[PDB]
């Protein structure tokens, strides 16, 4: 009874990490056997400062120690779990510290207000005041959980401790304080936020370390959402403006990457006066990364602008900047813009879209980079709603044709994925006249992946163009490949039938598809022959029971006598699966 | 002068003890389109020992 | 019952396709089955068209997956790998294990020939021994495969018109009959006909020559023309030599080299190719580049997430 | 006001067989100066700790481990030497100590920690490994930690490899406590101390065709304070300062430090090492014959130049024959930046006092193996009494690696195979 538990306990000292890792993951089982009292007195002290320091082992221990409240006797003795987690909060490894901090936060809620001021708050003070910055780094994440419930006198002490962390000599600590500054403000009183958070927020935003200033941008978003809209001009904007004009491109990247979040925080009035000029500068930034990040926000940023000046601002201030981006030398900037540029069509309307957006749309399709062209073609739905895609048909087709015939098969693969989406938007009329040839040409592509992708593409096209369209257009051409001299192309006929039969039903599969499959059973190449057995196995459920016995069974039985082992095996499998033998 | 481009390149290719098929064949393509490697063929004995066999440093003594 | 093993074998293939190594016990069982099949194959194994001829992979598993994505998936596409499945790669164990697994499962669909790296001595030099030891903690897996390598056919003959071998011709060998006379069930010699077939390379120079590899012989166009005429061979497909374009005709189209390891050693930046033989023996070459790796390149000029 | 350097300690065998594996290849003091790491061509790292009892206690062996081992790069048919090129201590973050050790190819993060707790207690056996009857398991007991003799354990935490095509010649930690750079002959990579699977190639001066190669990166270093500034020297004798704020890729240098006719000019001009001053306002570069100190605000010329050994300018022909002309000497700043130390031949290391412009030569030899013995300044001329003839110089005795205590006047001078520690005459 106790022997299995004794195995786990002994494994704690095992030199093998796997055995030690397994034992630690089952500490809950061990604690139950020991009991509530023994766990506090025996198990926890052994787990306080473990000699072993494997990252995974310590990480696993941190997760478990966060769920021992019941095992240690409930909230009354939850404070006994602090020392084990306090040690883990000081280890060099970041992930272990983060998990340890998470565990401390989880069990903090289970401390009663008296316990927090007696056991938890002192722990934060020890970590915050510790001489090792690993402890101080972890302390930053513990202020938010304890602050709301502690008394007013304790709250004053906590704010002073957090202020010291923001001024710590170690950049690692300051980065941690900046990261947690936003959440710590969400629990502080609004009066203290203006008087105490802002001085810290301003100081961090002007820190010498680029890695620390770039974190202040996120804190800027959170602080803005708390302050009254009228107080932003004096407390937030002065810091935000310099961030957008920061010397370090890393800081400017964060502003561009979080521009939409800033827009929803400062409000429409500030957005027009401050953000809009800032957004133009970001799109003209000397660093390609900043421009690419700003490009992603073009669609989101423009939508959230106030309706009173949305169209005018975009046409007069945003649109000119986009023109430069379309010509940007960097490939990634153009790719990022292409994926969102067409999203401005609904905002500007039909008349403005044709005169202004459309010339840029054509330029993107002519870009040398396949990714830019693929991004444009993938996002035609928004333009279709505003202006009929038939207007873009004469310009899309050259781009689609060029991509469909690209030397690199992976580029050809990408367009195949978007082909069913384009076919629906362009309609059956346009697809049959122009795009039908491209789809057939893919089925006989040298690269198997292209043929495989094209085979799947046929299924999707039939799902929306209907069974009748496939019978008139797709099926007759697919069956023509059965006579191809190359066995790879002949097998593609069976693969196409495998997917088409799933949607064409019995009305078509039995009449047209099945005769071709049975005829191919006599192919000289053994590879084709056993694909018929696999093909029949897959389309057999669709076929009516009478058809299976009359035609499928005699052909499968004949294959069972084939001289090739593979043909015999798959022929046997088909009969068993189809219950024909 | 005793420096030059080839002087730096030879210092980059320190040792060049063992013949490498990859480098040798890459050179041929460039030459046809317009030293490369060592001569010794690596042998299991020539390679370092399967496990460490070095004693503690005399500084620690 | 053979069906139960077949289902287990199919599970191994799916596991290997995910780049997950089989257990030592499974590898030991797999090799034993392979020996029973390989021991029955001749030194000059007859191969029936259509078939896709592939060159060296050298444990580049992610490129082997790329090869299948282009040539197709076994057993749908018949394959013929001309040796060098291990060494100079990060996934030699998975690469060789998958190929052996396919051979056991589809003996008639996939043909694996012996390369110069399918040897005990060389594998201990170019990482295969270390990889097996590192990925298993013991040399049993390496021992099993090396024993299996001894049964790999030396050469293949496709419809009696195309002769496929890893290396090249040998001074001691003038006709396919001589090849069949060799005792291949041994460690690769450092001299003699068996060594030459796996180490010889073609060259512009005439006649035989000293191979810079330190083994085998370098043969000119004179030897290739004589060998084809003597045995009535239309072509001599080969491997074992890095070619930038993936395939490289030589000796007035009497010999073609196929290399199926793109960006050889992850530094050469070469193209890989596989020669596909039509039902009527027509040969077509499909070049390809390395497959995109997840979280690569290791060293990137684009700003990483941690620094962004 | 000259510092009367006194012999304090000497470590290593006394005139032994001088095996190649025993040659010291790097000396690095800790940030606080308590620990002194030493690397050798054999891949072994020896860490010395100063006695805890201004301090002038002796340095005693603290930790020893095999940082790197010989390897064969089967992807290139190259034998990767296990020589330790550079050792760099990370800022102390907890009770443990961390340092970066790099050979030509791989950088390893090593954690040195003290353990004094022994887990004692078993259920299914004894401390001696003697098992018991499982049926006798009546009550479970948890192990306890027993105090034990202090032991120092060195383990590798993270391995940074497979990133440099060429030989790594420098590693430097950034002031942000997150990243560090590793510079090979033609490329500089930016790493994150907690990520090993990818690195960022900030600088890449490799020519498209190697036939056109004209210079290589010899050294690189981050600014001690600024997190966005680093300087890498080239074989042409020019130092490029890169501002990481301007752009993600530092291919374009913010500043270029250089000066406007010997036969070997192309060789002696190469900068062996570049070191920032502790304040960070000045920068020191060591070429073969001279030490040049550059003011970061002035690029046209150095503010100060010091000749390490002029008497060898006439012997460059002999030095070229024996390859001694290619030796990569190093330079070291003192705590206050007022004195710079660099090595020379015949176990000579030069001290240059920037404030007073005084210049002395000192010898690290066993003949003065008496603690608290003043070092007599040496004079080389080619001859008055007590002066050492230039012909007598033993060019096999090279003091390539030296280290200065960050705070006190304690210098670790590494000869071919012996480590010498000298202290100021208190
Ligand atoms: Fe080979
Ligand atoms: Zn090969």
């Amino acid at each position: 009874s106790l022997y299995p538990i004794a195995v786990l306990i002994d494994e704690l000292r095992n030199e093998d990490v796997q055995l030690r890792l397994n034992s630690i993951k089952k500490l809950s089982t061990i604690a139950l056997a020991l009991g509530v009292e023994r766990t506090r007195s025996e198990l926890l002290p052994f787990l306080t400062d473990t000699i072993y320091d494997e990252d995974e082992v310590l990480l696993a221990l941190a997760e478990q120690l966060g769920t021992f409240t019941t095992l240690v006797g409930g909230p009354e003795y939850v404070h006994c779990l602090l020392p084990p987690l306090e040690s883990l909060a000081t280890v060099e490894e970041t992930v272990v510290r983060d998990k340890a901090v998470e565990s401390l936060r989880a069990i903090s809620h289970e401390h009663s207000p008296s316990d927090l001021e007696a056991h938890f708050v002192p722990l934060v003070k020890r970590l915050a005041g510790g001489d090792w910055f690993t402890s101080r780094t972890s302390a930053c994440g513990l202020f938010s959980v304890c602050y709301p419930r502690v008394s007013s006198a304790v709250k004053a002490e906590l704010r002073q401790y957090f202020r010291n962390l923001c001024s710590d000599d170690t950049p690692m600590v300051r980065r941690a304080a900046a990261s947690k500054l936003g959440e710590f403000a969400k629990v502080l009183e609004l009066d203290n936020v203006k008087s105490e958070i802002i001085p810290m927020f301003s100081n961090l935003a002007s820190d010498e370390q680029d890695s620390v200033r770039l974190l202040a941008v996120e804190a800027c978003v959170n602080i803005a959402q708390l302050l009254p809209q009228e107080d932003l001009e004096a407390l937030v904007m002065p810091t935000l403006r310099q961030a957008a004009e920061d010397k370090s491109w890393r800081v400017r990247y964060m502003v561009a990457d979080k521009f939409t979040e800033l827009q929803k925080a400062v409000g429409p009035e500030i957005t027009k006066t401050d953000l809009v000029p800032a957004f133009q500068n970001l799109m003209k930034d000397c660093e390609a990364e900043v421009r690419a990040a700003a490009s992603h926000k073009v669609k989101e940023f423009c939508e959230n602008l106030s309706a009173d000046c949305r169209e005018n601002v975009i046409m007069s201030q945003i649109l000119p900047c986009i023109k430069e981006l379309v010509s940007d030398a960097n490939q990634h900037v153009k790719s990022a813009l292409a994926s969102v540029i067409m999203g401005l069509s609904p905002i500007l309307g039909k008349d403005n879209t044709i005169e202004h957006l459309l010339p840029l749309f054509l330029a993107q399709l002519k870009d040398e980079c396949p990714e830019v062209r693929l991004n444009i073609i993938s996002n035609l739905d928004c333009v279709n709603e505003v202006i009929g895609i038939r207007q873009l048909s004469q310009s899309l087709l050259p781009a689609i044709v060029e991509l469909a015939e690209d030397a690199k098969w992976r580029v050809r693969l990408a367009i195949i994925e978007y082909m069913p989406l384009l076919a629906g938007q362009l309609g059956v009329e346009f697809f049959d006249e122009k795009l039908n040839s491209l789809c057939m040409a893919w089925l006989v592509d040298h690269v198997y992946a292209i043929r495989e992708a094209a085979t799947s593409n046929l299924k999707k096209l039939v799902e929306k163009f209907g069974k009748e369209w496939a019978h008139a257009t797709i099926i007759p051409k697919v069956l023509a490949m059965s006579g191809d001299p190359n066995y790879l192309h002949r097998m593609t006929t069976l693969f196409c039938i495998n997917v088409l039969s799933e949607v064409c039903g019995q009305d078509i599969t039995t009449k047209h598809m099945l005769p071709t499959v049975l005829r191919m059973a006599g192919d000289p190449v053994a590879n084709v022959r056993f694909n018929v057995a696999k093909s029949l196995q897959k389309i057999g459920p669709i076929l009516d029971n009478s058809t299976l016995q009359s035609e499928v069974k005699p052909i499968l039985e004949k294959l069972t006598q084939d001289q090739d082992v593979d043909v015999k095996y798959f022929a046997q499998e088909a009969l068993t699966v189809l219950s024909l033998a | 002068k005793p420096g030059g481009s080839d002087f730096l390149r030879k210092r980059l290719q320190k040792g060049q003890k063992y013949f490498d098929s990859g480098d040798y064949n890459m050179a041929k393509a460039k030459m046809k389109n317009k030293e490369v490697t060592g001569d010794h063929i690596p042998t299991p004995q020539d390679l370092p020992q399967r496990k460490p066999a070095l004693v503690a440093s005399k500084l620690a003594g | 019952d053979e069906k139960v093993f077949t289902k287990e074998l199919d599970q191994w293939i799916e596991q290997l396709n995910e780049c997950k190594q089989l257990s030592e016990s499974q590898v030991k069982s797999l090799c034993e089955k392979a020996k029973e099949i390989l021991t029955k194959e001749s030194n000059v194994q007859e191969v029936r068209c259509p078939v896709t001829v592939c060159g060296d992979v050298h444990g580049q598993f992610h490129d082997l997956m790329e090869l299948f994505r282009i040539g197709g998936k076994s057993p749908d596409t018949n394959y013929l790998f001309m040796g060098d499945y291990v060494d100079r790669g990060y996934y030699s164990v998975e690469t060789v294990t998958l190929l052996v697994a396919l051979k056991v499962r589809y003996r008639e669909r996939i043909t694996i020939l012996r390369g110069n790296h399918e040897s005990r001595q060389i594998t201990q030099v170019y990482g295969f021994y270390d990889e097996c030891l590192r990925k298993y903690g013991n040399a049993n897996v390496w021992k099993y495969f090396t024993d299996l390598f001894d049964y790999l056919p030396l050469t293949a003959l496709v419809d009696g018109q195309i002769f496929c071998l890893h290396g090249g011709l040998s001074p001691s060998i003038d006709t396919l009959d001589h090849i069949r006379a060799l005792d291949r069930l041994q460690e690769v010699p450092h001299e003699g006909p068996m060594c030459d077939l796996l180490w010889s390379d073609p060259d512009d120079r005439g006649g035989w020559g000293i191979s810079p590899r330190g083994a085998g012989y370098t043969f000119g166009q004179d030897i290739s023309e004589t060998f084809n005429h003597a045995n009535g061979l239309t072509l001599v497909s080969r491997a074992h030599q890095l070619v930038m374009e993936g395939y490289n005709w030589c000796h007035d189209r009497n010999v073609v080299t196929i290399f199926s390891a793109p960006n050889y050693c992850y530094r050469c930046g070469n193209q890989a190719a596989i020669m596909e033989l039509d039902d009527t023996l027509k040969y077509s070459f499909l070049q390809f580049d390395p497959a995109p790796r997840r979280g690569e390149p290791h060293v990137t000029r684009r700003t990483p997430d941690y620094f962004l | 006001n000259d510092i009367q350097w006194c012999f304090s300690q000497v470590k290593g065998a006394v005139d032994d067989d001088v095996a190649e594996a025993d040659i010291i290849s790097t000396v690095e003091f800790n940030h606080s100066g308590e620990l002194l790491a030493t690397g050798d061509k054999g891949g072994r790292v020896v860490i010395f700790q100063q006695e805890q009892e201004h301090s002038r206690g002796e340095y005693n062996v603290y930790s020893t481990f095999q940082s790197h081992e010989p390897e064969f790069d089967y992807l290139k048919s190259l034998e990767i030497e296990e020589k330790i090129n550079k050792i760099r201590w990370l800022p102390q973050k907890n009770a443990a100590q961390f340092l970066l050790s790099t050979n030509d190819k791989t950088i390893k993060l090593w954690k040195i920690s003290e353990r004094d707790k022994r887990p004692e207690g078993y259920n299914l056996k004894e401390e001696d490994g003697r098992y018991r009857d499982p049926t006798t398991v009546t009550t479970l007991r948890v192990p306890v930690f027993r105090p034990m003799d202090l032991m120092v354990e060195a383990s590798p935490r993270r391995i940074f490899a497979n990133a440099h095509t060429y030989h790594i010649n420098s590693i430097s930690i950034n002031s942000d406590y997150e990243t560090y750079l590793s510079a090979d002959d033609l490329r500089i990579n930016l790493w994150h101390l907690e990520i090993t699977d990818r690195s960022f190639n900030i600088v890449d001066i490799k020519p498209a065709n190697m036939e056109e190669l004209t210079e290589v990166i010899t050294a690189a270093e981050f600014h001690p304070n600024s997190c966005n500034t680093f300087v890498y020297s080239s074989s042409k004798g020019t130092i490029r300062l890169c501002d990481m704020r301007a752009s993600a890729l530092c291919d374009r240098h913010s500043k270029l430090f250089e000066e406007p006719r010997s036969f070997f000019s192309e060789i002696i001009s190469s900068i062996s090492d570049v070191k920032f001053s502790h304040s960070g306002r000045y920068m020191m570069t060591r070429d073969y014959l001279s030490v040049k100190i550059w003011d970061l605000n002035m690029e046209n010329r150095p503010v100060e130049t010091y000749q390490v050994h002029e008497y060898l300018r006439s012997k460059l022909c002999s030095l070229y024959e024996n390859d001694c002309i290619f030796d990569k000497f190093e330079c070291c700043w003192n705590g206050s930046d007022s004195v710079v130390m660099t090595g020379s031949y015949n176990n000579f290391f030069r001290m240059f006092d920037r404030n007073t412009k005084r210049d002395i030569t000192l010898e690290a030899s066993r003949e003065n193996n008496k603690p608290r013995t003043v070092l007599k300044p040496r004079k080389v001329c080619a001859r008055k009494k007590d002066e050492i003839s230039v012909d007598s110089l033993d060019f096999n005795k090279k003091i390539l690696h030296t280290a200065w205590h960050p705070k006190e006047n304690i210098i670790a001078v590494a000869t071919t195979n012996n480590l010498y520690i000298f202290q100021d005459k208190v």
